């Protein structure tokens, strides 16, 4: 995908998460743990139900039309009968290839795209506290139990009082 | 340890599934549903549309009134199902323009009658044929009265039945083609018959061809069936010499839903909004590749068996 | 302070707009605009394209010359108009396949005849009648030649006309249907008609049947009209027995941006490059809802009478 | 939109920006000041003035057709003409309403792209001097009058010049 | 130094090239392939459908058997060319519905002709004219069989042939319209001709029209020609009082891939998959701007006479 | 393109690489070099062919249809069939103008998502031991000979080895 992140930096998905599309490990001071991210699930999912509905209008009712298969031959106008329908059925064709491919790229790409925003939106409340590892990963240098990992997960984290820690753990370091 | 690490993830299948992009022939995702319907019922549902079963009857013959389709008076239908081993039954005929008549009739969805009180003095009414019976005795189309002469004379004729509805008449009429000059003369006085139906704004003159067709149930004559549609305030005027398959009456024309279907699979009691000759079809799906004659609420017929549409992200097991 | 924050943004507005995307049903951006043509004008613009009002006439009267469309000889148009309430008013008549003759003229773009000094020996020309007044007298369709008895015999006619001109020419003729044989034997000494127009390359024959039709403007006969094309190098050639109404010219044939179309609203003084049937429309946008039955430079029409395009960023008012 | 930058980061749009469609604000030594990006704006509009022109070919004069209203029933040759005019109808419908589905989706994730584009500029040129908030904001460690923030807006910032500056701001810390 | 600098890049090319995209009008990838074949090889190629040259023939005359298409009996095809320059060269004809039967012909593939045995007692049989020499002698179209008296009578003909093959079979046949009374009378005994053809299930009366026609290859009569197909099970009958040109026996309907194209340019020896009247044009593009007429495995023919598609990155020299 | 990568953060491209679509050029002890990267120029390509043929099945055979060039004027019938053909003609028409469109577009986009992805991956990888220079270049803080710019190039580099290293010459300063 154009982002990178699935089937990119994030090795792989997880057979193991039921519980939403998109979501968190982790390994703390009370060991470790998982849960699912259900805003960014929800970005994806609302944007895949009901996604052709928005190209295709409902099935319309048709009722008398033209014969399609014939018994005799007849020349000019049963020729014509028969472009009208072939035209009209490889156009049909044409379009349901197109927007099949065109669908599921667009898929793809925006369920790409969720998962690194939410990596890029954990890695902004961090800042300077943590490290990118490189595997969507991150490295958080301080103490941090379950009521601090779910302060990442809400979007709570105040960064500032971790910081002097994360520093002296960091930083003990040169030579 | 005085340190942690979160990490970011997404969910993954054991059995996934492979779709096409624009980027790739073939890539796996967690979940996609098919857009195109590959599966017919079997049968045709009896509902939500009303389906009339011809059996025996084409619907030209029903309209008609060849004897055995006796049953078809009166009936109306959303669609008209006819089948292949149809026959008729009555005295051997042809329509030019078979095919348009046909169509004209499916549309307006009932081949229920309203006789008039045509006046034809004299002549004979109410002509009969061994080719047509309706039970032990001769017989002939129902809405059609076949005339000949009267004594020892067919006088021109010359009969009018204006339209003072609010709707469109139609009217079905006919000539006969017999087999001899002398079952020309015996039937109706004159050699030469002619018939010309006008109203205001058309007419239509038809010339007999006396002469030996191919036997068909014991006739080598025929009959050739012709229509006139006549407008409200308009006027139908029947002008014959001789020959002359009369109108009993005209058909409503309705604006109609209707339609008629060729298919032999049976109907059956289920329900559903869209029929092509194999059956019914499910409309849940965009697309279909079972036929691309369809009537009711349908999806489009396509040439493709199979289209899959990811709902879900690609999946990617553990490497 | 000795430091500084610096934000990025991007802008807003208090009234915004929802479109749909790929990913929304619906969502608000800065701005749209409007891709289908809703509202029409409610007139039929006297510019760019050349207009003609058939008012009272039919574009087929207008071409046989029917009295009171005189005013339409010599005319030409980009677009006819034709009105509901258009009658007829010259001898009552019918064409066999009249919607391709109208399509052929329309086509064409002009009702300007060239006449053509056929030469009709032994007959009397210039048939009139009651049914077809201009002024207080009896007349008929100008461009056409009623042909009867001179003194008391009525010979077969033999006329050619090369044509030797760059163009196709086309050349309008009829037969007479009479009403009585007293009426036909009174016209055209013979009791049978016969009409023969003939090319290198085709022919027609007719023949007239004789009976009363329903009346109109006094008349129980008919007119059934016919045409022949003519190719350059090619001749006319017509072989009639009695009741043939004869041609006096030919139109000419161009290869059009020429059409006709039925409407009722009125013509007025403005400008536009694509016409419907419910005025002119304008042209800006790429799709429109108005009508099906467009002439012109025209958007494409389409079910949708609305379909927003974005022409701006998704809005995002302050939370 | 897949870059998360417009309703994500940015927590939202400025009705008192009329300049331009993106840009800055600040608040530095001298008070505060906004700004528009002009780059920025002109890549957005550039993509969608003129956007249905590459799709749609001008309108095309058309002249005489088949008749579309019939006032008598005719049968199969009157078929065939509504089924015609029927099945090109709704081929123009299901383009023109997958064409504004595309365009649209096109026109969010461009302008999208701008505003993170030209975020990502900025914290480039800024280098290890400046910290992202998360909210779309910088945090500069100096002292950086409009002349420099001036610098930041035309490419021109040297960070070289402010970095000691900006280490004793940053780390006078430890603890 | 004890440092390092990693860049990144990628690639560029020094002559580059202009597309479009959904954001730009025009810019430049590395790299880009036409999508619209816009240039035909000049030449039809022999390969590898089988092409039949027309040269002087129609496809018309070929089936008729016009004594100059002699070479054609025998012959069938993939695709039929038909020249500008072809003409007739037997008897002066025309055939309603003309094109109809050039199409049924055509797509069937062949000229191939199988005779019955038919029985015409009581007339003479193989009748000759001057406008068909055939060598120094008069001759017919050699499908065609036209009966005249034998002795002082013509009877009324009653003749079968039924169909018990697998197959529908094709019957050509016609009916001469003569110049004069004295013409008609020479040839055949009575004053006024008819012919019937019918099965069981579709009839056709003709009657001919006597009168001068333009001379063509000094013949002022001219002949009529109708076809009539008949099913498995079913019976061809045939029924004239006079004027009947006659048919020999029947062609065989394939279902075919087969057709006919109007086309100047020379055939050649190449080979090639798609056929247009510009020539044989290559088949590896999606599109085509050469002609919307087309045979074989065809690029689809759009208006643009061309479009590029990227095939690499945005090109970006240096600055 | 939305990744501002190609013709954004790298100034141009390079004529001077043949080798592959993307890569590197250094400068480090041991001089000047410059390599492709196969991965990323694979991951192109291989999205850029037969990427027609995910749209467009393959080309079918057609054989007898309908007249479309006529020698007489004949009115209705001949209306129908010209307009049929001229309806075909123009949906097809746009069809193909719509294609390519989108087609390029997607192209552009991709092509610059993977030139974005690998700077992405590479940067990665270095973590705290370089910087981003803002032109597509990486400033590494530590003696990086051949051998340790193909580990980078190959996936293999361990960032802990040089850290301390990268410490050193990275905070030389303070004033
Ligand atoms: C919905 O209903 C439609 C009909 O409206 C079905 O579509 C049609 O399916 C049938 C068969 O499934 C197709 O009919 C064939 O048409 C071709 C082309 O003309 C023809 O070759 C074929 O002949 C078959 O019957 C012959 C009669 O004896 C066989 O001899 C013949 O050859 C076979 O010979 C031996 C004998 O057993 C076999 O072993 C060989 O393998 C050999 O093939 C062959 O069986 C049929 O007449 C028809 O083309 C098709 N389409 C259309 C538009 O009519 C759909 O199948 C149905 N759809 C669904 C989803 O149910
Ligand atoms: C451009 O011009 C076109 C015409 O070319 C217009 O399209 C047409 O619009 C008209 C009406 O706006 C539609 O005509 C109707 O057709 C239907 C279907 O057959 C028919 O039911 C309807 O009947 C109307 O008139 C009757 C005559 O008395 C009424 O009795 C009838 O029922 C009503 O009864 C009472 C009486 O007042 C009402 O209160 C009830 O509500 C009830 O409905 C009804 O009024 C018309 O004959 C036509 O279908 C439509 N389309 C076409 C393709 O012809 C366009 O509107 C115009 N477009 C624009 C943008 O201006
Ligand atoms: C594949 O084959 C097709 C044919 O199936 C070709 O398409 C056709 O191309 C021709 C010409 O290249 C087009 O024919 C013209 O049709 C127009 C419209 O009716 C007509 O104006 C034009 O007239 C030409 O010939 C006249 C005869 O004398 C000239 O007088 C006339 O005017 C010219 O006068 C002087 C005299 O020299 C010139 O100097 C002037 O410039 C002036 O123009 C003119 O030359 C032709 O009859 C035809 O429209 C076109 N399309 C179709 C659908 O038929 C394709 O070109 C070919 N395609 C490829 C790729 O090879
Ligand atoms: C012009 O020539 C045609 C061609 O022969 C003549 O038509 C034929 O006329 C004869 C004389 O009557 C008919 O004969 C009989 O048909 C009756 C029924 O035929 C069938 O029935 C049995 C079962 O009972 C089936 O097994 C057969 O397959 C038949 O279908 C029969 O009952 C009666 O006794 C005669 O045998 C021919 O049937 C008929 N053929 C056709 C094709 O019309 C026509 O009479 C003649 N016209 C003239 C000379 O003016
Ligand atoms: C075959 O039968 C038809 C059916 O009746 C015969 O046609 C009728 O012939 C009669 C005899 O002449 C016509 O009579 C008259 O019509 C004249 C005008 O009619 C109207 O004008 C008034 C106003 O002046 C309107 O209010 C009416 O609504 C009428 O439209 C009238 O001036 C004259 O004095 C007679 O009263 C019939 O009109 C006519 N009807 C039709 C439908 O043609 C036909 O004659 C006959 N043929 C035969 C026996 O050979
Ligand atoms: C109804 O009127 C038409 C119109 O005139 C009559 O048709 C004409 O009949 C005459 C009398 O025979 C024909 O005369 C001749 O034609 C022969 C060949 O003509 C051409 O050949 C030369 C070269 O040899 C060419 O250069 C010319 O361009 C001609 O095409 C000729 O050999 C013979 O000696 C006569 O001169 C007319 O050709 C013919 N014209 C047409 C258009 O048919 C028709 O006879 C008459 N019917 C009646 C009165 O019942
Ligand atoms: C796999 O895909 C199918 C199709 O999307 C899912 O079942 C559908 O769920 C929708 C609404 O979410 C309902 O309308 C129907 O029950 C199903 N629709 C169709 C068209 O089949 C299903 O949820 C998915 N399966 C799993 C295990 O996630
Ligand atoms: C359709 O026609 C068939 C054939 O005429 C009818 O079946 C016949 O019915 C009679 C009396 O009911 C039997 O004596 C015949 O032997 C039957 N023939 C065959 C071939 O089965 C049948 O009744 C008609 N079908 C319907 C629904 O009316
Ligand atoms: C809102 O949208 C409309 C449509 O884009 C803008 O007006 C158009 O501006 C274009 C060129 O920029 C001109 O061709 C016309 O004046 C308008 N075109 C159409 C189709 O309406 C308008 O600028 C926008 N309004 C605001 C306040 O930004
Ligand atoms: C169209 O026809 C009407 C009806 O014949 C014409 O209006 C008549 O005009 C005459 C004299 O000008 C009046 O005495 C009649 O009473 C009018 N009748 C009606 C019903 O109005 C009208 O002139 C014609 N229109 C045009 C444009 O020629
Ligand atoms: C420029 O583009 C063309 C078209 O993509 C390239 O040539 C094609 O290569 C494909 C497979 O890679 C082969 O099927 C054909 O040899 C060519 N196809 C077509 C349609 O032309 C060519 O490789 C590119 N040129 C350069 C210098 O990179
Ligand atoms: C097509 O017809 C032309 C014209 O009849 C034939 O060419 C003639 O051939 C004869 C004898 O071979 C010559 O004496 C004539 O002078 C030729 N006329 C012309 C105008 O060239 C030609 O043979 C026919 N073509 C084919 C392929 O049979
Ligand atoms: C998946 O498929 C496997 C292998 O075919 C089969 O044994 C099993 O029933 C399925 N299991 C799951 C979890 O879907
Ligand atoms: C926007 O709409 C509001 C509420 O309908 C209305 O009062 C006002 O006139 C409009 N104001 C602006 C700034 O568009
Ligand atoms: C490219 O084009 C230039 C200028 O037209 C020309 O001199 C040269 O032959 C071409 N060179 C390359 C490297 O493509």
């Amino acid at each position: 995908g154009i982002f990178g992140a699935i089937a990119g930096f994030i090795e792989n998905g997880w057979e193991g998460m039921v519980d939403g599309w998109y979501g968190f490990r982790y390994q703390n001071s009370e060991g470790t743990g998982q849960a699912a991210d259900l805003k960014s699930t929800q970005a994806a999912i609302d944007q895949i139900n009901g996604k052709l509905n928005r190209v295709i209008e409902r099935t319309n009712e048709k009722f008398h039309q033209i014969e399609k298969e014939f018994s005799e031959v007849e020349g000019r106008i049963q020729d014509l009968e028969k472009y009208v329908e072939d035209t009209k059925i490889d156009l049909w064709s044409y379009n349901a290839e197109l927007l099949v491919a065109l669908e599921n790229q667009h898929t793809i790409d925006l369920t790409d795209a969720e998962m690194n925003k939410l990596f890029e939106k954990t890695r902004r409340q961090l800042r300077e506290n943590a490290e990118d590892m490189g595997d969507g990963c991150f490295k958080i240098y301080h103490k941090c139990d379950n009521a601090c990992i779910e302060s990442i997960r809400t979007g709570t984290y105040d960064h500032y009082i971790y910081r002097d820690e994360a520093l002296n753990n960091r930083f003990q370091s040169g030579r | 340890n005085n340190t942690a690490t979160l990490c970011l993830g997404h969910h993954a299948v054991a059995n996934g599934t492979l779709v096409k992009t624009m980027s790739d022939d073939q890539i796996e995702v967690t979940n996609a549903t098919e857009l195109v319907q590959s599966i017919s019922m079997g049968k045709i549902c009896n509902k939500s549309y009303r389906i009339l079963d011809g059996r025996n009857c084409t619907l030209i013959d029903a309209m008609l009134g060849d004897p055995h389709c006796d049953a078809f008076q009166y009936e109306s239908w959303d669609l008209f199902i006819e089948r292949s081993n149809a026959f008729s039954n009555c005295y051997p005929y042809d329509i030019p323009d078979y095919a348009s008549l046909r169509s004209i009739v499916a549309s307006s969805g009932t081949v229920e009658f309203t006789a008039e009180g045509f006046t034809w003095t004299g002549v004979t009414q109410n002509g009969r044929s061994g080719a047509c019976k309706r039970g032990s005795a001769d017989s002939f189309f129902s809405r059609l009265n076949w005339l000949t002469k009267s004594g020892s004379s067919y006088p021109t004729l010359n009969v009018t039945m204006p339209n003072n509805k609010n709707f469109d008449k139609l009217y079905i009429w006919g000539i006969h083609h017999p087999s001899s000059n002398q079952e020309q003369t015996k039937l109706y006085i004159q050699e030469s018959g002619r018939v010309t139906v006008s109203t205001k704004r058309s007419q239509q003159t038809i010339i007999p061809n006396i002469g030996s067709r191919p036997l068909v149930r014991g006739q080598s004559g025929r009959i050739s069936i012709y229509w006139t549609i006549v407008k409200p305030g308009d006027i139908l005027m029947i002008n014959s010499n001789g020959n002359l398959v009369a109108p009993r009456g005209y058909f409503k024309l309705n604006t109609g839903k209707s339609s008629v279907m060729r298919s032999d699979v049976p109907i059956d009691i289920c329900v559903s909004e869209c029929i092509t000759p194999n059956g019914s079809i499910s409309n849940d799906k965009p697309f279909q590749n079972v036929n691309k004659v369809t009537y009711g609420k349908c999806p489009k017929y396509i040439r493709q068996n199979t289209l899959k549409l990811a709902t879900g992200m690609r999946n990617v097991p553990e490497k």
